[PDB]
């Protein structure tokens, strides 16, 4: 609207400023009353395709992983490389940038120190083992999945990672409801 | 001046005057049922227009008429409260007159013979109680209104989504009140398409060719012609100048001499201007240009006789060659310019295969009733019955008005059924939308949604039933013989009375009354539901009609709905709103003259208010009506702006015009976010009425109009003087002038002591006046449930403080002092009821004997020898209320126990014990007992002792009413008959009974003698029969269900205190469950020991923006600083000179306020009584948007000696040190919702089990277990937990013999289970094998 | 997608349970499937130990018997 | 002439 | 089943089986009375519409119920989705529910449980003690000592609840932290108290929200409620390493 | 099946047209089938004549009497023994379908509230299991020849 409601909630809002505000608190309730019926069917399907998946081994053996490069938001970062690769195995042991300066060995859990020991160096990516590329039949091995848990250990054999990974995606969404010049390519860095 | 005003005058802020008074709040209901049952000698809605919609029923070619004369509603058999105790509806038998004239079979149509059938009885129509609430089965129900689309024509677009390439595809529609639909529309190729209700599509001309229109006449109503001439010179085409609108000409421009344009250049208006100057009427064009047209009508081979070109056949250059010689010269084409005049109807002329009338009905028939083969006299029958047959189609009285208006036609009366002149207009007006020059209509606009009250729904559900009798009267008047029958062998009252009684009984609308307040019943009658029969659906409608249009301003509340699945489909009606003659809502507006604001008030509809310019209620006037601002705020076309002082037409009435009746009592509503002030309106219809409420310390002035409009109060009906008060009766000696002409006397109001409402709360009334008060018209005599002196007190108001206290108010929860449990201010009363029926089994009947097998006297102590319990015996959980035993044989007792009997001699049971024991966890005095008996079984002694005690009361008051009403019959003729004969000191010696001989001179004094005589003999003759009829319906039996032998109904007045778990809540949507009940001295005491009584949390105000509470907490503290400044000034009994000096400085006290209260009340005996009701606190008031500005508050605290900031320093209660940074302390007004705790806490260890699938449920005094639903098994597979999961759905729920071991392992201390397979999977193998499928299991 | 990957599963109970059911019995009943119960949602219906968690231990022993001793 | 009719009463009369 | 009062409550299959056995029973007759092939040929066409209104009623004219105006419910409309399976994926014994409140004096691993509830879930355990300690001769004479609420059971009930974890669980259970065990402590009242730190895992305001309380029954099932599910093991939400017991 | 019998025993010599004879055998059947396959709990054919009289006569006493008919004036108007009219009234009511959605149209039906009584209380089955303790112990504290016959009797 062209004119904004120009008085706070310490002085009153006359009638026409209140009939205007009354709308936005009605689109607010016809969504929270609907984002539940709509995100209650998105997690009912994720936990019915990912139902039968279970850590059913101890180590697959495959030498094929992915690379975890930090996300780059134009001139900013959406996530540091460290907090993307914490708690994971390492496919090929990244040495230092110098040749043959291996700081993190062949596959080892990247816990709260091996990150910083690879934080002191200046690596720009690591090749980590990801569950989309394991080699086990009917399940996934333990090292391929990784580290996480409510606990801190590696993921114990037998743990049902199928269903605790479809509720973590459908648990948000209840709050998932939805400088314009672009002239100069100006970066703060050099 | 009002005699209730001077008992307690509520101090009133607010600056704007009030020009219009809040109307009678229940006119929505009590008025649109008066239309229904009331003699109307004309054609308006009502029953008299339901019969005329059917009668007279002309016979099926026999011509033996049956015509309607008049009806008449008998009186009910039972009064209201007799219809709530006895348990049967409150109706009134109907009565119709029907004449049956039998025309002569052969002779002239003369008055042959007939019989005036004496009042064929045809059903019972329920009647509305005085308040506006029906009584269906001893349970007051309520019929909400309904908000549905009005019958008319609604051109709509549905842009964007369809076809994925833009292509706005407009369409029309024709919704009648009764009958099929009709739905034009476009396709993505601009071919009109017709439709019926939802059947397959059709080319739109296929209905025009059925109205007996040819391809020429079709193309004559829709286009304009372009005449062509061939004067043996190069085909000069005629032309008007305007025909060249936006043309891209491509020929040698020539007209009337001058070449105007260049070949290949667009035209101009100045090109057009070179045509009216020149008088251009004929031009010249080449011969190839005519290959882009279509023939305008028929041109046949007049030379020969073979059709050369039929209409809609674009030109072929040989046809010109066939035309250049054919002896034809009056050529014509079609004016069709692709910008504004498209040939939309041309193309559908081609796709239409059928091209004659008889072969289009056969296409309509072929798709309206597929499968069956067509006919001729059937297809003609189907069509002219679909739309133009006055019985199966009826637009409306209103549908025509919305139809003539939308086509910009003239009048508003018209035939209820369509015609040929209306299907054409809608096609044109639909087309004109396509060509740009017309706008569509959005469905949400409240000028397109009428309102059906009760009197319009019962009728439609009645005349639908009336036709169902017309089905049979014909076949009995045609097939049956006509010799000597009467009009009482045809009419049958089972179907006519079933088509209505099922309406009030079961419906989406006819719902129970939410009756736990004077405000939750008065806002349930004004609901405006959009659901129901012939309306929306909570799963279909989206955010299109779940939103607030800019037309709701003043007709529907924006801030009061539920919050569940139907937010926005409930829409409680507004405060000043009304309905039209047709249904569309409306609202007052002060007519604004040239300069001055008048007061002649108009009611604007929804499609008129969008024209004028309307000011706002808050705009100052200089005591003559002139705005003091040259520019004001207005809303003109649905928007907001500024305008000139003399540019406005209307100004709104007041400031509380936008809001409902619910959200109009929130004080400081204008300081609340619309969310947490929307949980305010839904937490006053739940506030239970406490023991004896007091008043809102900070009200909003709109309370007396809610405790009088609802019937809870016993409002006085004629002014006078109270003559006898009592806790169950008030006797108002009427005044002189308001007394009837002859034989008037006095009046009397009865009260209604402790009686059960619909939620099991109590509803009892109390007198509030003493002996000698001058009552007046509209005064109040009796409170109700939560009213005080007329005001509407919903709850109690208690000293509150905002601070976090040791985490006992962590979340929204609340603490509570123990001085609020001792004083018993939140203690409410509940009245249950229990019923023990003794059926008539097929093994012998049950008994109500007071002997019960193997029961000890610890339980048979209360109940007397007759079996029923006493009256007043305090029972608890598990006691017996009605001894009842049932006959049982077929023992077949086990072998082991059959030794256990022989060892001791336990005489086996002939009769099984199935008495009625009180439900667990309850305790309350048994306040009332009633016994119903089938007429034909003797009454035991308790059934008589009950009956007599109401037989001595039924005649006591019925005849003692004379003993008090004779008291005034003489006092009016004793203060009159003193003249005309000196009988004042001999008036007692001449016996008042023996005044029939003598009398007085020929005046009313003598006219009162036989006045009190002829009905005095009737007072002995007529009135005495008022005892037999009363004493007739007492002794007789009852009308019970089939089989039932005798019922019993017992009450229990349990009185539940407050406790942890209960759910208090304020007005501003701040709930909270009571977290703890402190001692008296752990509560933070201020500088004078007064402990606070609640401790709310201050982390509720920053996020939820309700800053109402923090302002109602200060102004609720100034208004209680006075109550302690007067309670001291009055406790030393200073004078009635010091009070009138203070109490008058507490009433002026404002900034340009409109109260002017004092200087006229009595000398001392009325100030010492006004100042004796203010000792608890002087009730402030605050209108909704004319509030009390902050300065007006602080100037009230400073008068009370309180600290202006509103924050004191509290000392801790336990240690003794002082909270630094002082705390707030005020007086909030706390409700107590009825989500009590001891109606929410169940628990179950073993109980019933369902029938088909053996899981648990709640039906056996032990509700089901919880729902371990699908969502809660994914939270036991996330953990590894797989033994908890296996027992939670094998042993604990569903297995059959695997859980009667887990109960015997448990009682021995061996926790271990043998699972077995559930019984809800063995039913899934029997339910699959019962198809063809063959499910089994392997073996390994 | 996720609404057509939970149809092409190997079982016919982990599909008939949640998806359209009229079409997952008509098609399995024609081909004579044999659902071997190696899942979770197919293994809580019958009412026994789900094969992941505390119940995964005892399944180490069940498959270690058939085709053996 | 078999215009996709289903219910037998359409087919009985037919 | 016969209702209370005279009426019966039939399932909606006895309205459909009667319609096949009647039509089939007539078609057995027309082949003996030897009617023309315009009727019997209309019989089979009419039977076959009633065997296919039994399997999956609705793929036809929708043979709505008699004596009522709602469609009958055939066999294949009994397995079809209510959004959850006909069988299990179930109600449950040993449960309850009440209004939660605060109780900020509790340790992290214990919730309140009112006397009036715990005396009703743990009934079959209490019967064990009263017949083990000799305080009741037989089980029928222990059922009358718990109904009297004799002052002895209030000291036996508190030893059945020594280390017996219960399972509080809130209604719309989004993630696995929405079910957590607790060690009860008997309070007096009717509100299930609950430690304030945990109330941000259930997402529970204290303004009327209720909470069921189950009971792990067997001996392997009150260790899974003490090793895997206890409330002092979940101080790290599974969706990410960030804590879940932040003081709120 | 009615009309197929009318033409079976049709006889034209008596002159009456076919329609005025096939209208009896036809309507004879549809009122003999309705009394045979219209109810779930079938009531005989000799009784539907008596039920249909109670409504043809409680409907004729409804206009005349105006108010409504009692349970006894039918005994006067008809000629029943004053109780058969009370047994003919507890018959004709049909069965409520076990899927009728109860109030508010929630996710519930009637078949979720009717519990079953064939089962036994597991305390009622934990005593009979306990009773065999006593009568196997108390009766074991007897003599030999005097307890066998006590167990065989
Ligand atoms: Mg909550
Ligand atoms: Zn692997």
């Amino acid at each position: 609207i062209e004119t904004p409601i120009t008085a706070n909630f310490r002085e009153g809002l006359n009638v026409l400023q209140y009939f205007i505000s009354t709308h936005g608190a009605r689109k607010g309730l016809a969504d929270t009353a609907l984002k539940t019926a709509n995100s209650g069917y998105l997690t009912r399907r994720l936990v019915d395709v990912a139902q039968d998946l279970v850590v059913t081994e101890d180590d697959c053996g495959t030498h094929e992983g992915i690379m975890m490069t930090p996300v780059i938001e134009g001139g900013d970062v959406k996530e540091p490389l460290r907090d993307r690769v914490l708690g994971r195995v390492t496919a090929e042991d990244v040495l230092k940038p110098g040749t043959a300066d291996i700081l993190v060995p062949r596959n080892t859990l990247l816990h709260e120190q091996w990150c910083d020991l690879l934080e002191e160096n200046s690596v720009d990516a690591v090749k980590v083992r990801s569950v989309v590329s394991c080699d086990t039949d009917f399940g996934v091995c333990a090292h391929c999945y990784g580290r996480d848990l409510a606990r801190g250990h590696i993921i114990n054999k037998g743990e049902a990672i199928g269903v605790i990974a479809a509720q973590s995606i459908g648990e948000p969404g209840t709050q998932l409801t939805m400088a314009a010049a672009e002239s100069s390519i100006q970066v703060k860095n050099k | 001046y009002s005699y209730t005003e001077k008992k307690r005058i509520r101090k009133d802020f607010g600056k704007r005057p009030q020009v219009l008074d809040v109307p009678y709040l229940l006119s929505i209901q009590l008025d649109s049922f008066q239309k229904f049952i009331e003699q109307d000698p004309e054609g308006q809605y009502g029953l008299e227009a339901a019969f005329r919609s059917v009668f007279p029923i002309q016979s099926y070619s026999g011509n033996s008429e049956l015509q309607y004369v008049s009806y008449r509603l008998g009186e009910p058999v039972f009064d209201v409260q007799e219809c709530q105790i006895r348990g049967v509806t409150y109706s009134a038998p109907l009565r119709v007159k029907l004449r049956l004239v039998i025309y002569e079979r052969e002779a002239p149509e003369g008055t042959v013979k007939d019989i005036k059938e004496q009042e064929v009885y045809m059903g019972e129509i329920p009647l509305m109680t005085d308040n506006g609430t029906f009584v269906i089965n001893g349970t007051e129900r309520v019929i909400v209104s309904q908000l549905h689309r009005s019958p008319g024509v609604f051109f709509d677009s549905d842009k964007g989504k369809t076809h994925s390439s833009g292509k706005v595809l407009y369409n029309a529609r024709i919704i009648p009140y009764r009958g099929s639909w009709l739905d034009f529309e476009f396709d993505p190729k601009d071919n009109l398409f017709v439709r019926i209700d939802r059947r397959r599509k059709l080319p739109a001309t296929i209905i025009l060719r059925a109205l007996n229109y040819t391809t020429e006449q079709i193309l004559d109503l829709f286009f304009e012609k372009v005449i062509f001439e061939i004067r043996d010179n190069k085909l000069q085409m005629e032309l008007v100048p305007e025909r060249l609108r936006g043309e891209t000409a491509s020929f040698d421009i020539e007209a009337n001499g001058k070449v105007y344009v260049e070949k290949g250049r667009r035209i101009t208006a100045r090109h057009i201007r070179q045509l009216e100057k020149d008088d251009v009427k004929l031009i010249e064009v080449p011969v190839e240009y005519i290959a882009g047209k279509v023939v305008a009508k028929d041109y046949i081979d007049e030379s020969t006789g073979e059709l050369i070109c039929a209409a809609n056949m674009e030109l072929s250059l040989d046809l010109l060659a066939k035309l250049s010689q054919s002896g034809h010269k009056r050529i014509e084409t079609l004016f069709t310019n692709d910008l504004d005049h498209g040939p939309y109807i041309s193309e559908t002329l081609r796709v239409d295969p059928t091209n004659d009338r008889l072969s289009a009905l056969v296409e309509i028939y072929r798709m309206m009733r597929p499968g069956e083969p067509p006919t001729r006299e059937a297809a003609e029958s189907l069509f002219e019955n679909l739309f133009f047959s006055e019985d199966r189609y009826d637009l409306s009285a209103v549908g025509r008005m919305k139809f003539n208006r939308s086509l910009l036609r003239e009048e508003i009366e018209g035939s209820g059924i369509l015609s040929k002149d209306d299907i054409i207009d809608v096609m044109k007006k639909l087309i004109d939308i396509r060509n740009g020059k017309g706008e569509v209509d959005d469905i949400d606009h409240l000028g397109n949604r009428r309102i059906r009250s009760v009197g319009e729904m019962a009728e439609n559900q009645f005349r639908v039933g009336l036709v169902r009798v017309e089905r049979a009267v014909k076949e009995r008047l045609s097939l049956g013989d006509l010799d000597t029958l009467m009009p009482q062998d045809m009419i049958n009252a089972k179907p006519i009375s079933a088509a209505v009684k099922e309406f009030f009984g079961s419906s989406q609308l006819s719902q129970f009354m939410v009756q736990n307040n004077p405000l939750s019943e008065i806002t349930h009658k004004r609901r405006i539901s959009a659901l129901g029969p012939g309306g929306l659906t909570r799963e279909r409608a989206g955010f299109e009609v779940r939103d607030v249009h800019p037309t709701h301003y003043g007709r529907v509340c924006p801030i009061e709905t539920p919050e569940g699945p139907n937010i926005g489909l409930i829409n409680s009606l507004s405060v000043y709103a009304q309905t039209n003659e047709y249904g569309f809502l409306e609202t007052p507006y002060r007519k604004v003259t040239d300069g001055v604001v008048t007061d002649e008030i108009h009611y604007l509809s929804a499609i008129e208010e969008g024209n004028y310019v309307i000011a706002q209620a808050n705009s100052n006037l200089d005591e003559e009506g002139h705005f003091v601002e040259d520019l004001v705020t207005c809303r003109s076309k649905g928007e907001s702006s500024l305008f000139s002082r003399d540019q406005v037409d209307y100004m709104d009435v007041s400031t509380q015009q936008v809001v409902s009746v619910g959200a109009s009592l929130i004080p400081f509503l204008e300081h609340d976010d619309a969310n947490r002030a929307l949980m305010g309106a839904n937490m006053q219809r739940q506030a239970v009425p406490t023991l004896r409420a007091d008043k809102p310390l900070v009200g909003t002035g709109m309370e007396r109009a809610v405790a009088v409009d609802s019937g809870v109060t016993a409002v006085a009906k004629r002014g006078g003087v109270v003559q006898y008060v009592d806790a169950s009766r008030i006797v108002i000696k009427v005044n002189e002038d308001e007394m009837y002409p002859g034989e008037a006397g006095i009046d009397i109001y009865n009260l209604t002591k402790y009686t059960r409402s619909n939620q099991n709360t109590c509803i009892n009334q109390m007198p509030c006046v003493s002996l000698g008060e001058p009552v007046e018209r509209g005064d109040v005599l009796a409170d109700g449930p939560s009213t005080d002196l007329g005001e509407l007190a919903l709850g109690q108001n208690m000293r509150v403080a905002f601070m976090p206290w040791n985490g006992y108010n962590f979340e929204d929860s609340i603490l509570v002092s123990e001085r609020v449990v001792q004083e018993d201010r939140f203690t409410t009363i509940h009245i249950q009821e229990l019923a023990c029926v003794s059926r008539d089994t097929k093994l012998g009947p049950e008994e109500i004997t007071a002997d019960i097998p193997n029961v000890g006297e610890a339980a048979l102590s209360k109940l007397d020898e007759s079996g029923i319990v006493y009256i007043g015996a305090e029972v608890t959980g598990g006691d017996i209320l009605v001894g009842k035993v049932t006959p049982k044989g077929e023992t077949q007792l086990t072998p082991e126990e059959k030794l256990l009997r022989a060892i001791f001699g336990e005489k086996a049971s002939d009769v099984k014990d199935s008495s009625l024991r009180v439900p667990n966890g309850v305790s309350g005095t048994v306040i009332d007992v009633q016994v119903f008996t089938r007429d034909g079984v003797e009454k035991d002694k308790r059934a008589l002792e009950i009956e007599e005690m109401q037989l001595k009361q039924a005649k006591k008051d019925l005849s003692e009413e004379l003993q008090i009403l004779e008291a005034g019959l003489f006092s009016r003729i004793r203060a009159v008959l003193v003249a005309g004969g000196v009988e004042a000191e001999k008036l007692d010696k001449l016996p008042r009974d023996r005044w029939l001989e003598l009398g007085l001179t020929d005046e009313e004094k003598q006219n009162q003698l036989e006045q009190l005589a002829e009905q005095y003999d009737e007072l002995k003759h007529e009135f005495e029969k008022k005892l037999e009829a009363k004493r007739r319906k007492i002794t007789q039996g009852d009308d019970l269900a089939p089989g039932v032998l005798k019922i019993v109904k017992v009450y229990l007045a349990v009185k539940r205190r407050i406790q942890p778990g209960d759910k208090m809540a304020g007005r501003h949507g701040n709930k909270g469950v009571i977290s703890k009940i402190n001692p008296i001295e752990d509560m933070p005491y201020d500088e004078n020991g007064t402990p606070v009584d609640i401790v709310l949390n201050p982390l509720g105000v920053p996020s939820r923006m309700n800053i109402g509470q923090i302002l109602e907490t200060h102004l609720g503290m100034a208004a209680k600083g006075i109550g302690d400044k007067i309670n001291a000034m009055l406790k030393q009994q200073q004078e009635v000179a010091k009070l009138r000096e203070f109490i008058q400085r507490a009433y002026d006290l404002g900034a340009d306020v409109r109260q002017k209260v004092d200087l006229s009340t009595f000398s001392d005996e009325e100030v010492m009584r006004l100042a004796e009701n203010l000792r608890k606190g002087m009730p402030i008031a605050t209108p909704v948007f004319d509030g009390a500005k902050e300065a007006e508050i602080k100037e009230l605290l400073k008068l009370g000696d309180l600290p202006t900031s509103g924050q004191i320093r509290l000392y801790d209660g336990r240690t003794g040190e002082q909270f630094e940074r002082p705390v707030t302390v005020g007086y909030m007004y706390m409700l107590k919702l009825n989500h009590l705790v001891d109606d929410k806490m169940h628990a179950r260890s073993t109980g019933s089990y369902s029938l088909v699938t053996q899981q648990p449920l709640g039906g056996k005094a032990q509700f089901g277990g919880q729902r371990f639903g699908e969502m809660e098994v994914w939270a036991l597979e996330a953990y590894g937990a797989a033994y908890t999961l296996q027992e939670m759905l094998t042993v604990k729920s569903d297995d059959v013999n695997g859980r009667t071991k887990m109960y015997k392992n448990i009682v021995d201390g061996n926790h271990q289970m043998e699972p077995g397979m559930p019984e809800s999977f063995n039913v899934l193998l029997k339910e699959i094998r019962s198809l063809g499928i063959n499910i089994e299991l392997e073996d390994e | 997608g996720i609404t057509k990957a939970s149809l092409a599963t190997e079982s016919f109970i982990s599909a008939a349970s949640f998806q359209e059911t009229t079409r997952v019995l008509t098609e399995a009943a024609v081909a004579g499937k044999r659902d071997e119960l190696r899942g979770l949602k197919e293994n809580v219906i019958v009412g026994r130990l789900i094969p992941a968690g505390t119940g995964y231990a005892y399944h180490q022993d069940r498959m270690r018997r058939r085709a053996a001793g | 002439e078999i215009g996709r009719t289903t219910d037998p009463v359409r087919m009985y009369m037919r | 089943v016969p209702l209370d009062g005279g009426r019966f409550a039939t399932s909606d299959l006895n309205d459909l089986y009667r319609r096949v056995i009647n039509r089939n029973n007539r078609l057995k007759r027309l082949l003996d009375l030897a009617a023309p092939d315009i009727i019997v040929r209309n019989e089979k066409r009419m039977l076959q519409e009633a065997v296919d209104a039994l399997l999956d009623n609705g793929r036809r004219g929708r043979a709505i119920t008699g004596s009522n105006k709602r469609p009958l419910k055939s066999l294949a409309d009994m397995i079809k989705g209510k959004q959850g399976r006909f069988r299990q994926n179930k109600r449950v014994d040993y449960s309850g529910r009440s209004v939660i409140t605060v109780g900020p004096y509790l340790r992290l691993h214990q919730c309140g449980l009112p006397k009036k509830m715990a005396l009703e879930l743990f009934k079959p355990f209490i019967y064990g003690k009263l017949e083990l300690r000799g305080l009741a001769t037989t089980i029928k004479a222990a059922k009358k000592m718990v109904e009297r609420e004799e002052a002895v059971v209030w000291d036996i009930l508190d030893e059945v609840i020594r280390e017996h974890p219960v399972l509080l669980n809130r209604a719309p259970t989004l993630h696995r932290l929405g079910i957590q065990a607790f060690e009860p402590v008997l309070i007096e009242g009717k509100a299930i108290q609950l430690h304030p730190l945990v109330c941000a895992a259930y997402n529970a305001d204290f303004d009327g929200d209720q909470m069921a309380v189950h009971v792990p029954l067997t001996l392997e099932a009150q260790l899974e409620a003490r090793a895997l599910m206890m409330s002092t093991n979940n101080i790290l939400s599974p969706a990410n390493g960030e804590p879940i017991i932040v003081p709120s | 099946i009615g009309l197929m019998k009318a033409v079976d025993k049709f006889e034209y010599r008596r002159g009456y047209k076919f329609s005025t004879y096939a209208t009896w055998w036809i309507r004879q059947a549809i009122t003999r089938s309705i009394a045979d396959q219209a109810r779930t709990i079938r009531i005989p054919v000799h009784m539907i004549e008596t039920i249909n009289k109670l409504n043809r006569i409680s409907r004729q006493m409804l206009q005349e009497m105006g108010r409504e008919p009692t349970p006894e004036e039918l005994a006067e108007r008809m000629l029943m023994p004053e109780d058969k009219i009370r047994k003919v009234l507890k018959i004709a009511k049909e069965p409520i379908s076990m899927e009728t959605p109860i109030g508010d149209d929630e996710d519930s039906h009637l078949g979720d509230f009717i519990e079953d009584t064939t089962l036994e209380l597991p305390l009622d089955s934990a005593t009979t299991e306990s009773l065999r303790a006593a009568t196997h112990d108390v009766l074991a504290g007897l003599t030999a020849r005097e307890a066998k016959v006590l167990r065989m009797r």
